């Protein structure tokens, strides 16, 4: 969503299980 | 979408102050059952993560070991430990593939290298 985001958990995991 | 951990985010020293940060953390949080892992040759760390206004949070139980965090590194790693706690985002500048570590209104902090 951002540069990095991750400051939801949803939007950090969306991150991170790519 | 959450549960994919296990990943090694080699973490990364921005500030002056974790400078003395240890040989090499390795840094995954846990979406699978959704928790901070921070683990390294010589420490085992397991957190409950937060998040506060986009502050990043993690409430640690981690065993560690004296010395081979030498003993400002050990500093280092309570420093960053009290980051994440204080409220630590993830963002950064030029980065669309990398996590990066900030609190406070500045980065300290990384996870890989990718700036």
């Amino acid at each position: 969503s951002e540069t990095t985001l991750l400051e939801d958990e949803k939007s950090l995991v969306s991150y991170l299980n790519y | 979408s959450s549960s994919n951990s296990e990943k090694e985010w080699h973490i990364v020293p921005v500030s002056k102050d974790y400078f003395s940060i240890p040989n090499d953390l390795l840094w995954s949080f846990n979406t699978t059952n959704k928790s901070i892992n921070v683990y390294s040759k010589c420490i085992s760390g397991k957190a409950v993560y937060s998040f506060n206004a986009g502050k990043f949070m993690g409430n640690f139980n981690v065993k560690e070991v004296d010395g081979c965090f030498m003993d400002a590194q050990k500093i280092a790693i309570d420093k960053l430990f009290s980051m994440l706690k204080d409220g630590v985002v993830l963002k950064g500048n030029k980065i669309n593939d990398t996590i990066l570590i900030e609190k406070d209104g500045e980065v300290k902090l990384k996870l890989i290298r990718g700036i």
